[PDB]
RNA sequence: GGAGCUGUAAGUAAGCUAUGAUCCAGAGAUUUCCGAAUGGGGGAACCCAAUAUCUUUUAUAGGAUAUUACUUUUCAGUGAAUACAUAGCUGAUUAGAGGUAGACGCAGAGAACUGAAACAUCUUAGUACCUGCAGGAAGAGAAAGAAAAUUCGAUUCCCUGAGUAGCGGCGAGCGAAACGGGAAGAGCCCAAACCAACAAGCUUGUUGGGGUUGUAGGACUCCGAUAUGGUAGUCUGUUAGUAUAGUUGAAGGAUUUGGAAAAUUCCGCUAAAGAGGGUGAAAGCCCCGUAGACGAAAUGCUGACAACACCUAGGAGGAUCCUGAGUACGGCGGAACACGAGAAAUUCCGUCGGAAUCCGCGGGGACCAUCCCGCAAGGCUAAAUACUCCCUAGUGACCGAUAGUGAACCAGUACCGUGAGGGAAAGGUGAAAAGCACCCCGGAAGGGGAGUGAAAUAGAUCCUGAAACCGUGUGCCUACAA
RNA sequence: GUAUGAGUAGCGAAAGACAGGUGAGAAUCCUGUCCACCGUAUGACUAAGGUUUCCUGGGGAAGGCUCGUCCGCCCAGGGUUAGUCGGGACCUAAGCCGAGGCCGAUAGGCGUAGGCGAUGGACAACAGGUUGAUAUUCCUGUACCAGUUGUUUUUGUUUGA
RNA sequence: CUUCUAGUGAGAAAACAACUGCCCGUACCGUAAACCGACACAGGUAGUCGAGGAGAGUAUCCUAAGGUGAGCGAGCGAACU
């Protein structure tokens, strides 16, 4: 796929902010994606030199609204750890 | 819109598509935050990407 | 399949009717023999029947 | 629809019979219409709509558009509608007279 | 098409729209992944690759696109045992797969319960089931026929024949066909004799011409037409219509009741429109519409009309040649024919044997003779007939929520089951949410006032609101009675 | 649908008591002190299976065989970070599939090559900390395997490393 | 994996610096109230660790680390089970 549709959005949570304060940023990603593609995507989207990338894929979380029950969509969340001698992405 | 898009040339169409794509990226970020109000700009950008790719394909 | 290449004679069914005409089902198989026949310029071992072998008309 | 926003209008049926009024909005998928001054219902309201008492509003409920009769803008007598191709363009036209709208 | 539009689905935000939106119809593009799934694998919706180009990165790693299954048909190149070669391999090509419509029809295979008051022949039944082939229909189909009339002229389907003639442990039961009447209507090709051409090795394979039949026909020998009609064909075109959006489309206002008028009364109007539905209640004249009159840029479809294409000849002779061979037929064994081996014709399957061909052959219910009718063993063929997953327009002395589809409600769902599989329940506020601001009790729920509303004992368990059942109170009776 | 039995059987092996607190409300929730039970387990890892039951903050309509301020219940949010662990890009057994092929009323059955397939074989990491929830994964140190680019030092240039 | 050559071959070896290393699982229960048994069911559920005194011992009694206090109770102390 294309590098900007690879990434979808960031994950604003307490854990993610605590990681932002340690220079590694969370991002939701195309579920079909790849770690090297996340790396390429961020490197082309921010001119920042990436150091490491971790990935999780989150299960679909059960939910319901009245009679009707279902599943939250699957997600894939990458954690992009940057280098020193590098910028800090601004969100 | 489709009029000026059909007036454009190929490399210009593709540059415009890439720029709309970057705008959509940034809008997804601003929507993940509470930093955006005009949400319909999202659908507008996606619509316009579709118009451009359709014009390329139909050329 | 187990079929004469030429005439198409194949297995069928029939009835054994006893002296009291008690009926039971049987297989009725034709008299097929495997024969090195000159199919389309090539020799080949193929099922084929006596009724087609009688005529000459097909070579070995 | 023979009723359209921006049209002085007479009512045929209801407790607000023979009253006049204009069209504030029209719901064609319901075949209803809203008319200022007509069918003013008393809605017990909550303050979640920037009303810092909650209070009791008075607001115009819809009206079914078949309980409605348009007005000639040059006669006052209310009429029925025909459609005519004037100048190539299709417009509403009065019955009882050839006045447009 | 002409102003509200962002579905169900409120509500908030943001916004779009005469620069003509939403919406509707036709065509085109995009069309993730699985699935015949087909690059290889696999526990479906996952994984791993090869090759070519391009891209990322200092460079790897990474990424995008395209191709890569098998089998069949043809073609080419290589090329084993094995020399010639063939097989095989590779590469280009060509057309198949699989599911639908729990329906229809051809073929293969093929039950039993049941009935016979048991039961074996028989019946159920060539039904159900399974499988293959399919097509919009299929299958059958232009007489080796039906008859007895010297006559009807291809099949199919309805009526009738007829529950007859027959079959049958002569039992139970099974059960025709033809005549007649109708619906629909159409007939065509090929092999062969011979002729011309090619080739190998005077015949004999290929192409073309010729010629398809029973009052026998054709080849062949002679006589003239160059004709004359038809077509069951073609994205050859035009033309007309029609299907898929749509537009227009007449005529009423007042009194009484009432929350509301469409009801009542009054005088009217209109009708190629009094079909139906909705609208605060029962409306010909309020609305959607109806009758009626117009309309399609675009894609289909149907029918004509021209071009193209294909068929289309006549009269004598029968010297000679041809007229469908392991075929018809027969024996044995079995089936289908209404017909159960019976006197068993006719048709078909297996097996074995095994004819003549115009002075010829088959049938006419064993069979022989005479007579009559027809000419098999090669192929095709529309129409009337059957059926409806579906689409449109509709209809009902069909249902109206225990009914009608299992399902009017997010139903093949929840649930049960390892699984195949089985399989529910559950509709209605009000005209309109106008759905109870505010106050009181209370933790809240839930009540009580107030208020909306015609109505709240119409307030989410919502129209009506039976009975069982559970209570409250009250007139009479009841603690020596079975 | 509602009765009857009937406000009955039953409330599913075992030790809790007290003070305070929260709270409208406390045997039942929280904190604390004593007490008792398990201890080749009633403890700590972990495969399968379950599949969100985990953590935080609220709640007490229903469920919990009582209650309930509480919960594996309800509601809103979040949470699962691997070159080295396990599995695949490595191997194969049993067993499965199966080009071609053989056999067969059809359908299909068998089976070669070649593949699939662990419960086995091979294969480079571990000490601590850290969160409310993850830990040979994150963090700090110290490594290891496979590979890439560059610099330096060597040696092989076709009787050829 | 080691070796052999056949083959292939002009580039290979080491030291150093830097860099790269994909996909699935990773929560939690797990001799259980989360699995199978219709239930928060006296049942069943593979493997690893599984301390101490006395003891041959993983037997047995009481304890350690650690974990539990059993999802109805109060009283009275009858027959009967
Ligand atoms: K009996
Ligand atoms: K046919
Ligand atoms: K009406
Ligand atoms: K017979
Ligand atoms: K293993
Ligand atoms: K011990
Ligand atoms: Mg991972
Ligand atoms: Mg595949
Ligand atoms: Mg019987
Ligand atoms: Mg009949
Ligand atoms: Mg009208
Ligand atoms: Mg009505
Ligand atoms: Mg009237
Ligand atoms: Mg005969
Ligand atoms: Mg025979
Ligand atoms: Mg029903
Ligand atoms: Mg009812
Ligand atoms: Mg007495
Ligand atoms: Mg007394
Ligand atoms: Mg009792
Ligand atoms: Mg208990
Ligand atoms: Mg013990
Ligand atoms: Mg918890
Ligand atoms: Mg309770
Ligand atoms: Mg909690
Ligand atoms: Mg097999
Ligand atoms: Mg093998
Ligand atoms: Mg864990
Ligand atoms: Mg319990």
């Amino acid at each position: 796929m294309e590098l900007l549709d690879v990434i979808k959005r960031p994950v604003i949570t307490e854990k993610s902010m605590l990681a932002m304060d340690e220079k590694k940023y969370t991002f939701e990603v195309d579920t079909r994606a790849n770690k090297t593609l996340v790396k390429q995507a961020v490197e082309s989207a921010f001119d920042v030199k990436v150091a490491n990338v971790n990935i999780l894929n989150v299960r679909p979380k059960f939910k319901r609204m009245g009679k009707y029950a279902g599943y939250t969509k699957k997600r894939r969340k990458a954690i992009v750890t940057l280098t020193e001698d590098s910028k800090e992405i601004q969100l | 819109k489709v009029k000026e898009i059909r007036e454009l040339t190929t490399a210009e169409m593709l540059d415009k598509e890439k720029q709309l794509k970057e705008e959509l990226f940034n809008l997804r970020f601003q929507l993940a935050t509470g930093q955006l109000e005009n949400t319909a700009r999202i659908k507008e950008v996606r619509q316009s990407i579709a118009r451009i790719k359709t014009v390329l394909r139909e050329q | 399949a187990k079929v004469c290449y030429f005439t198409g004679r194949k297995t069928s069914s029939g009835n054994n009717r006893s002296h009291a005409m008690n009926s039971t089902k049987r297989t009725v198989k034709p008299n097929l023999q495997k024969v090195r026949v000159l199919i389309d310029g090539k020799p080949k071992k193929v099922w084929v029947s006596t009724r087609a072998l009688k005529s000459g008309k097909i070579e070995r | 629809m023979f009723v359209k926003k921006g049209d002085k209008v007479k009512v045929i049926t209801g407790k607000d019979k023979n009253k006049e009024g204009v069209v504030l909005a029209a719901f064609p998928k319901q075949d209803k219409v809203i008319v200022e001054g007509v069918n003013v219902v008393k809605k017990h309201q909550k303050p979640n709509q920037a009303a810092p008492q909650g209070g009791i509003l008075e607001v115009e409920a819809p009206i079914h558009v078949s309980n409605v009769m348009v007005i000639d803008p040059s006669n006052g007598e209310a009429t029925k509608v025909a459609f005519k191709e004037v100048d190539g363009k299709k417009v509403r036209v009065s019955k009882k007279t050839g006045e447009v709208l």
